[PDB]
């Protein structure tokens, strides 16, 4: 029945953060956490395509999208798969993740086991923006922490 | 427009208690934390404590804990630090700030404590003697003003040439 | 209770130039580190935050970095405003701590704010002398 | 078509080091790679069963061992699926990872995606000691550097 | 180049007390350290490697710890015989740079006493032997003039 | 049981050429570095440089590279350090050692070095050999207060 998974984010800067992935049966996936050194405020928070940390969070690679679609929120049905929205810290620099989502998975070809999540400096624009980056990267602007995302007990 | 008005300059004896303020304007303090520091004089910042005006949780500095003690009014939007049993040690600038836990976004203009131990000493002495040595004070405390005033008159004398010069 | 070390003590340094502080944290602190600048006879302004962020309305030549245990600002190209004294502030961990700050001069080549700078030495003398008169004049009263 | 991922080694301690994976068809897994830092001589180099980095590489578990075997070498029949042997350091402190395997894989159910690999203290002993413990850890002693396993470009 | 810099630079200590030398680098060396031990009139001992592995035959009551830029060495139960100078040595980046040292001192067993001697003597009157094969050296070369 | 024997003490004039030397035995120099390592008098320890002995390549500090040359004799396991235009500066004590990048395993003993100017004073020749005889009496003298020294440092033992 339940996967699990967890997640250890990691920057150069002052974020640091635990995120936990539970699936039941191919219900949705349940994530949930805390996240610490961000500004108060909300911050883009998308799971990446590459598990690859060898050039800190730059070799993630883009948002993890293999329907090959344009940037969105996490309830457009335009949207990349890893585009879970925005996580919002408060005044003290700390945001609680709760989120439940059916595109993304923990088996399957929508399974995000082995691929990087990523908390941004900006708010993520959910692709309403007036130019070419928003349907890409939704204007979040730069890479704070990220981490791989592994198999828990 | 934010601003941060903090309390007037205050003299006391030692031991007294003394009730600084702090009342904001431009933002709602409770949507921050509001901080006191302190800066003694030819010396650098110590950070004293802060409250958040949301819940009335105060964290302080256990180097303080004791003398100090801060509190806000969320509807006069104001903040308050109030230090106890004054001594010479606590002679000392205190700034009171606003920010979240990892900024101050604002900063008060600082408000002077002075604090004063010689009258066991002078107790058992004639009148004619304590007024002789009041006396002596005028001339002393004249002589340290005048040195302020000429040095400060050396400092205008050169802006104020280059001022008829242009 | 984490001890921030700041140095040089003091400097100076000519306009266009470019100076770089330091403070050094005696155990890690996650870049939880922000700068403050103070103007003589003036309330303490925020510089940076979070080791590398600017405040708001700082002019862009000021610029931080650093992590673990060591950190830097760096004036870019030093304009005659920025003679003040710098401190660095951690808060990464209870109590707060700060350096003892690094004075900044000016080397080589504002009338009226002479004025409050004078008031305000002239009442340092004053509330001394008026402490002195104190114990005097209680003394008097009886 | 061809799998690849990477994993990047670290610890408290001085080691350091970047593996590859690659992973043609159903040919074996080729791993490659450096490690530094490391002490001259033999180490103990291991999948272990989760990518939980929450408590260092103690949280990673032990070996990954789907079949409830007992530790061997890597040429064992009798060996965890994770059980590959030992790297070598020279006198410059630094090991060349070269293996190739075929119990271990980049999908299907002996998946080391998203999993630990750990690099130890001392040599591991292939299971052929004189103890309870070399059926299990083979002696290898204690984790000095670990990482998960992330899906490469 | 790499400025490791060590504290106290010497230090006094009773028996059985706990010490503890720190040494810092200016910038991280990622546990790339060695300690060494050099007693009076002996040749360097390396007790710590990686800066925190102990070297073979080196009590226990050593250790070591720290990482990135700030490690310590720390003997648990002093005894007599570790009146010494330490040094730290980082190997991360070339040049090998070293701290200037922390000498420390205090505030069958008769016979390695007495051995001790000799060699300090023999030290000692070599130091004399060179010191007037040099003022000789002069007046020997203005023979020949 | 581990040995590195270094050579024996020198004295020198300026500008003098040397060449110490390290013998190991216990262990093949060629698993290993061999290091040099000098001590200055009442001061701490500078490192020279290192050989890689099975391939002769040498790390050295730029301090020292051209004052100092290091090489290794694989056959007869043995390590070897040359100092030219010795001065003042150079009076120290090099120790050897040898050891993996990360360690040394192995310190020699040492060998000290030491680097020694009149001619105001050159007299007739009869006062030039009269100060030289002075020098031997003086010196033995100065033993003999090192001797009876360390005779008192004995006797409570
Ligand atoms: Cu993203
Ligand atoms: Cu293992
Ligand atoms: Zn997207
Ligand atoms: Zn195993």
């Amino acid at each position: 029945m339940e996967m699990k998974a967890v997640c250890v984010l990691k920057g150069q800067g002052p974020v640091e953060g635990t995120i936990h992935f539970v699936q039941k049966g191919s219900g949705p996936v349940v994530v949930s956490g805390t996240i610490t050194g961000l500004t108060k405020g909300e911050h883009g928070f998308h799971v990446h395509q590459f598990g690859d940390n060898t050039q800190g969070c730059t070799s993630a690679g883009p948002h993890f999208n293999p329907l090959s679609k344009k940037h969105g929120g996490p309830k457009d049905q335009e949207r990349h798969v890893g585009d879970l929205g925005n996580v919002t810290a408060g005044k003290d620099g700390v945001a609680i993740v709760s989120i439940e989502d059916s595109l993304i998975a923990l088996s399957g070809d929508y399974s995000i086991i082995g691929r990087t999540m990523v908390v941004h400096e900006k708010r993520d624009d959910l692709g309403k923006g007036d130019n070419e980056e928003s349907t890409q990267t939704g204007n979040a602007g730069s890479r704070l922490a990220c981490g791989v995302i592994g198999i828990a007990q | 427009e934010v601003q941060l008005q903090q309390s007037g300059a205050e003299l006391v004896r030692p031991g007294a208690l003394v009730k600084l303020s702090c009342k904001a304007s431009g933002f709602n303090i409770k949507d921050y934390y509001m901080y006191w520091v302190k800066q003694r004089p030819e010396q650098g910042l110590e950070w004293i404590g802060w409250i958040d005006p949301e819940n009335d949780n105060t964290i302080y500095d256990p180097k303080f804990q004791g003398k100090a003690s801060i509190s806000a009014d969320t509807s006069s939007n104001t903040a308050y630090l109030q230090l106890s049993s004054l001594t010479s040690e606590d002679t000392a600038v205190y700034y009171c700030g606003g920010g979240p836990l990892y900024a101050m976004d604002y900063w008060g203009q600082g408000t002077s404590v002075t604090v004063c131990s010689d009258y066991e000493f002078l107790k058992s002495w004639t009148v004619e003697d304590i007024q002789k040595r009041l006396l002596a004070l005028d001339p002393m405390m004249e002589q340290e003003i005048e040195e302020i005033r000429q040095k400060y008159q050396s400092k205008r004398q050169p802006i104020l040439d280059a001022i008829e010069a242009k | 209770d984490i001890k921030m070390t700041q140095s040089p003590s003091s400097m100076y340094a000519s306009l266009g130039e470019r100076v770089t502080i330091t403070c050094k944290a005696s155990q890690d602190i996650k870049s939880y580190l922000s700068w403050y600048q103070q103007k003589p006879w003036k309330s303490p302004k925020t510089l940076i935050y979070y080791a590398t962020r600017l405040a708001d309305g700082v002019p862009s030549r000021f610029s931080g970095s650093g992590s673990g245990q060591d950190y830097s600002l760096t004036i870019s190209s030093l304009e005659s405003d920025d003679t003040a004294t710098y401190y660095c502030l951690q808060h990464r961990e209870r109590p707060l701590t700060v350096g003892a700050g690094t004075k900044l001069e000016l080397k080589g080549s504002r009338l009226l704010a002479l004025d409050p700078m004078m008031e305000q030495e002239i009442e340092e003398i004053r509330q001394k002398y008026q402490c002195k008169r104190q114990p005097i004049l209680d003394a008097i009263e009886a």
